[PDB]
């Protein structure tokens, strides 16, 4: 048995959505046997649903689930911010072996479109007596995830020793990124201002630091 | 003069003139062929060689079981499904077993349990099949007249002795001329397919260790089975399956039966190998012996004239005959040695008779060793040999499944 | 409470093996069927192994075709997961994962009755194991100076993830912002963690930075100050 | 309620004494009117300090084999091994003359010796009546749902389960039963498998409890347990086979492993399992004699439980023919008696059948908590009711060689 899900799902908040769980070489006992996991961002999975359609005790009510002699399907009424997660369905692969579905990327769209707390640091005394130089740039908290990093030297763009990261989820359901730009003491010391300017949503976010 | 000290020697007296002697050549006996006019003759069946044996069936003694595994199901859910059950390598039993709320089932009941394991075997034996064609009887002759003592066990050089020979009969040759020098030839008509039913047995093969037994017992072993060059049949036999209070089932391998096969073989024919050929030391041979060509070498020699010396005491065989062996001092060699019994040393009136026909010195050496063989008389008499004042005389006086049994 | 925490993951060769562990406490541990899941970076859930009460039933997913082992130690409270012959196919955080649902029905945990109802319902963490040729490389730790006020420790090149920062071993646990590891195009990885600290708080005492990276064997404490 | 669910169920009804028999693998549900229902069952028999009497070798080698020979009337052969005790020797007449090396005709005498070593043996072990201990546990009817049928976790603490220890210097004892009192066990240790008649057999890694007789009559060398060190075997011969061969020497070869022959002799012979140094057991039956004296019914003084009531599991038939209900409370009125009857017809409520499981009740003061009981329905159609009023539920309900002796 193999199990399918749908890759991505949207949904706004107070709505509610289905996840499907389709099989091949499957039939009506898989479907009978179906459990749910939701992973919130950096967190374990938590059991949702078992033996197709019964909710553990701690479980919201918001989770409900059906099934046929083809399918399973999770629902998630009045969808909140926290219910962004990834949800796998599982079930028997044989009679003594389980696998999971490929997993669904539940999206919670509509929420509030907060700015980036940029906050950039100069390299440490430390690591310049050690003849190296890391200029580390802090993109927390802003909503939606989509973002441009750039490193400038006085005003002069820098491509070169730039290492940006993919924006992972916080728990207070706001994006967070980091970015580095890698220098020698000396190419540090050749320039008057570094700057990094965080382009979010058309606004562009822009923090200075200066060797001197 | 090799049937001198076996205990199974028959004597066979031939009709006087007459062409054939039937005989009857077992393993471990001898006979002593005599006829007025004729060499006396010893013919013995020294080995049954079988060849060219093809595999029938091998048994396991000893066997070693891994990867085990269970499957269970809950009452009225139907039979356990393991899918080492489709797998030949594997011995699987299905069992039923308490089920309930505590089990893991909503129903109270027995319920289907299936236990397998993967069955591999350490030590087998090797039953083999016996084409009678591929079957050699050997036979070994030997004459009175001349040879000492030492003669009696020698088998190196009866190709240049003209006493000795070597007979070879096989079912697609049964018959035999052996070239005994002087003394003619011997022919030999033999029934080897009447000897032992070799369509009813087999040749089993165990830790360096053979025997005989009969197709019936074998097909009956309860052991695991593989036919002739594995896929094994009843792994059952040497696979116990263990059921714990109706909770649970393990699997065990029962040990080495190698003693127990040992103790049900106590019955059957023991054999040995020679390399590929298989060497039996059990069964019997009849034989047809031809005179026709068989001639006194020494009948044209004169008496011996000089005096004799015993070497050795007359010694009585198992069946009541005399040995002796003596020294000649004389050079008139070959020559006849006079040998007799007497009750009355007067007359010489010859009493009994001489199992050794025409004994003979045949060097013409001083000093050269010689036997005979003499029927003596019941009661007193004298060994007398030689001739004359120098003649030597002794006194005499005569007077579960355990195998079935083959 | 009911907890699963596992042990053993880090850097492995290619072909090498490795033994993870797991430590079960607050259930009936000896009644209980266990499983071992996996999760490749980036990438699903896949179930890798099951093992009943006593031990006597043990399965396995199609690509562990006969490299792993799984075992238990039911008075140590104990679950092992013996791994050979290595591949990057390999690399994955595992997780030790407890069927609390069939304990429900079958209090033995004895019974391998099929397609039997089942939920993965108590989770560990997870350890990291990472199949990568060669590395292994310890991190250096420098104090990022504060300029209401930020202040936080620079953990640059490293080999493998993951790395667990605190700060004052425990005793600050407020403001404290771990950042996610960049995969470098060197193949090191490097995070940082910010502490929003206040401005008058500064003057007063200051804070060291709790690194430590087990695949290396290294702990540094560093002091972040103007 | 540890009972159901075992086949070999006793179902007896008891007056202060009830006379049981416990059997491993069996289980004894004890019911007598105004009293609790108590399952008794005999868990496990233990053997302690069990001192070794013979071991027997089956597997042997030889080595060092060597013959001497003498002519007929020359007297009989000696070799300077038939005075070694490692060495099994026989003596033999063989035919002997002129061929053979001898100036006689006759029986020759032949001697053959052979060093005798044992590869693998098992021994046996005296069992002493007093290093023998029982136990029983026991499981009161009442409360407690379906995962406390199989649980001997904390029977320390709950007072629905106990555990006895039975041994000859201790044979009663008194289980403490909290809110139940408490039930008295009078038992007969010596009388329940004759242990002075019986020996423990350790094989590869497999042990037995075979009859003392049987193992003092088996074809294989011997030695005494007080035989430490370096072992003088009795009786060789069993293990060590003379085939005849020729006038100067005599072939001798082991007989191989008995293991397998052994294994089948012991079919029939009750088997059992080592605990490090104690023997355990898994047969035998143990007669008590239980006092229901000191035993009361906790509940008694309870109101009937008032709210409703949820199944959790579909009531289940037994293989006697007794049904088991799990059941939810929603009320909080508890500890309260649970109302539960069988009825054939709904509008008088007549009770028909009767209750396994005496004064079934709710124990905790919480909501939703679970509870189990046992029923004993008529023949044919009848209705489980359990709870009372509107809110009461109903389900229909429908019943109907060397072998060891
Ligand atoms: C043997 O029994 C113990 C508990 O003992 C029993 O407790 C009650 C349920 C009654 O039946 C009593 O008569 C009896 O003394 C089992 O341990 C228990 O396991 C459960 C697992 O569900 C634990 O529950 C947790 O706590 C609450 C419920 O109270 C839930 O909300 C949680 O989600 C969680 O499930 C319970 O705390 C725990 N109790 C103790 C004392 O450890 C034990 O598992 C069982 N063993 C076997 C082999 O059956
Ligand atoms: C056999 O006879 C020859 C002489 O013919 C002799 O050299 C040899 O030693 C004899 N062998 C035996 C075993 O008697």
């Amino acid at each position: 048995s193999v199990l399918t899900q749908p890759v991505s799902v949207s949904g706004s908040p107070g709505q509610s959505i289905t996840i499907s769980c389709t099989g091949t070489s499957s039939n009506a006992d898989t479907y009978n046997l179906v459990s749910w996991y939701q992973q919130r961002p950096g967190k374990a999975p938590k059991l949702m649903i078992y033996e197709g359609t019964k909710r553990p005790s701690g479980v919201s009510n918001r989770f409900s689930a059906s099934k046929s002699a083809t399918a399973a399907s999770l629902t998630i009424s009045g969808l909140q911010p926290e219910d962004e997660a990834d949800y796998y369905c599982c079930s028997y692969a044989t009679s003594r072996t389980l696998v999971f579905g490929g997993g669904t990327k539940l999206t919670v769209v509509g929420q509030p479109k907060a700015a980036p707390s940029v906050t950039l640091f100069p390299p440490s005394s430390e690591e310049l007596q050690a003849n190296k130089a890391t200029l580390v740039c802090l993109i927390s908290d802003f909503y939606p995830g989509a973002v441009t990093v750039a490193w400038k030297a006085d005003s002069s763009p820098v491509k070169a020793g730039v290492e940006t990261t993919t924006p992972s989820k916080q728990s207070n359901n706001k994006y967070a990124a980091s970015s580095y730009l890698s220098l020698t003491p000396e190419q540090w010391k050749s320039h008057r201002s570094y700057s990094c300017q965080v382009t979010h949503e058309g606004s562009t976010v822009e923090k200075t630091v200066a060797p001197t | 003069i090799r049937c001198i000290g076996v205990s199974n020697r028959d004597f066979v007296e031939g009709m006087s003139g007459g062409t054939w002697v039937d005989v009857v050549l077992e393993h471990g006996g001898c006979v002593t062929v005599m006829a007025q006019d004729k060499p006396t003759v010893d013919i013995e069946l020294v080995t049954t060689t079988v060849s060219n044996m093809a595999e029938v069936r091998s048994y396991c003694y000893e066997a070693s079981i891994s990867d085990m595994a269970s499957d269970s199901r809950c009452p009225t859910q139907g039979e356990a499904y393991l899918d080492k059950q489709s797998d030949t390598q594997y011995v699987c039993k299905r069992t039923l077993v308490d089920r309930g709320w505590g089990n893991g089932c909503g129903l109270f009941g027995k319920g289907s349990l299936v236990t397998c394991a993967k069955f591999a075997c350490s030590k087998k034996m090797t039953g083999k099949s016996i084409q009678p064609e591929n079957l050699e009887y050997r036979i070994m002759l030997s004459v009175h007249g001349s040879q000492h003592s030492g003669m009696i066990v020698n088998d190196t050089g009866h190709e240049t002795d003209e006493n000795r020979a070597k007979v070879e009969i096989t079912p697609n040759s049964p018959r035999a001329e052996a070239t005994l020098g002087g003394f003619g030839s011997l022919g030999l008509d033999c029934e080897p397919r009447t000897g032992l039913d070799f369509s009813d047995l087999y040749y089993l093969t165990m830790n360096n260790k053979h025997w005989l037994v009969h197709k019936e017992w074998f097909h009956d072993i309860p052991l695991p089975w593989h036919a002739g060059a594995p896929h094994w049949n009843n792994k059952e036999a040497l696979v116990e399956f263990k059921d714990a209070h109706a909770k649970r089932q393990t699997v065990v391998v029962l040990g080495s039966q190698e003693g127990a096969v040992h103790t049900a073989l106590a019955g059957a024919l023991e054999a040995e190998m020679d390399g590929a050929k298989g060497r039996l030391s059990s069964g019997h041979l009849k034989c047809r012996l031809k005179m026709d060509k068989l001639r006194l070498k020494g009948v044209s020699y004169s008496l011996c004239t000089a005096a004799f010396t015993f070497t050795k005491i007359p010694a009585e065989t198992l069946h009541g005959t005399v040995t002796v062996e003596v020294q000649y001092a004389g050079t008139d060699g070959p020559c006849k040695v006079p040998a007799q019994m007497a009750v009355d040393m007067q007359t010489l009136t010859p009493v009994g008779r001489l199992i050794t026909a025409n004994p003979v010195i045949t060097e013409s050496t001083e000093n050269s060793k010689m036997m005979l063989e003499l029927d003596p008389p019941f009661g007193d008499s004298y060994i007398v040999i030689g001739v004359g004042e120098k003649k030597i005389t002794h006194h005499w006086h005569r007077s579960g499944w355990s195998h079935p049994q083959f | 409470e009911v907890q699963l925490v596992e042990s053993g993951g880090g850097l492995v060769r290619p072909g090498g093996s490795l033994r993870l562990s797991c430590a079960a406490s607050g259930f009936s541990y000896s009644n209980h069927w266990m499983h071992w899941v996996r999760q490749a970076p980036g990438k699903g859930l896949v179930w890798v192994s099951r093992i009943n009460s006593d031990g006597s039933t043990r399965n396995y997913a199609d690509f562990v075709k006969g490299r792993f082992t799984i075992s238990r130690d039911n008075a140590e409270n104990t679950l092992y997961l013996e791994m050979n012959s290595l591949t990057a196919d390999d690399t994955a955080v595992y997780y030790c994962v407890r069927d609390g649902v069939r304990f429900y029905y079958d209090s033995t945990g004895y019974y391998p009755d099929s397609f039997f109802k089942y939920g993965m319902d108590v989770w560990g963490q997870g350890t990291t194991v990472t199949v990568s040729s060669a590395s292994t490389k310890g991190p250096s730790v420098f104090p990022l100076a504060p300029s209401t006020a930020a202040l936080g420790c620079l953990v640059k090149d490293y080999f493998p993830e993951p790395v667990t920062v605190s700060w004052n071993s425990g005793a600050l646990t407020s403001g404290v912002h771990t950042f996610p590891a960049v995969l470098q195009s060197s193949g090191l990885y490097s995070l940082s963690s910010v502490v929003t600290v206040p401005s008058s708080s500064l003057g007063t005492q200051t804070y060291i930075c709790n690194v430590n990276h087990k695949p290396s064997n290294t702990k540094v404490d560093k002091r972040v100050e103007p």
